[PDB]
């Protein structure tokens, strides 16, 4: 069976918070395509050539 | 669950049933076949 990921309880208090204390900068990367293969076809050479 | 008034019984998952499903989680397959 797959698993959904891990498993964290977060403590929910109505006095308690958790502020963060330092930073990192994520330089990620996100493929998009933008164009495809642009194909012309000719009628009569595909349907009887010669 | 005490979330300073806020009810969230509806949306929450409910673990007495089999299937851990919220209140309208139920209503919402229980309508659509
Ligand atoms: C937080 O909520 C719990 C559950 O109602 C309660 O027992 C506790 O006294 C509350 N604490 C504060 C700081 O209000
Ligand atoms: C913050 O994290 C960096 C490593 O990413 C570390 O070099 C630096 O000492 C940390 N600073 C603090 C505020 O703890
Ligand atoms: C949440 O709502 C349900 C339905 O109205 C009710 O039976 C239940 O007592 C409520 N729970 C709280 C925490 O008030």
């Amino acid at each position: 069976t797959m698993s959904l990921g891990a498993e964290n309880s977060v403590a929910y208090s109505n006095n308690s918070i958790a502020i963060p204390t330092n930073f990192t900068i994520s330089v990620t990367t996100e493929i998009l395509p933008v164009s495809m293969t642009k194909t012309s076809v000719d009628c009569t050479m595909y349907i009887c050539g010669d | 669950k005490y979330f300073g008034g806020f009810n969230f019984s509806q949306i929450l998952p409910d673990p007495s049933k089999p299937s851990k499903r919220s209140p309208i989680e139920d209503l919402l397959f229980n309508k659509v076949t």
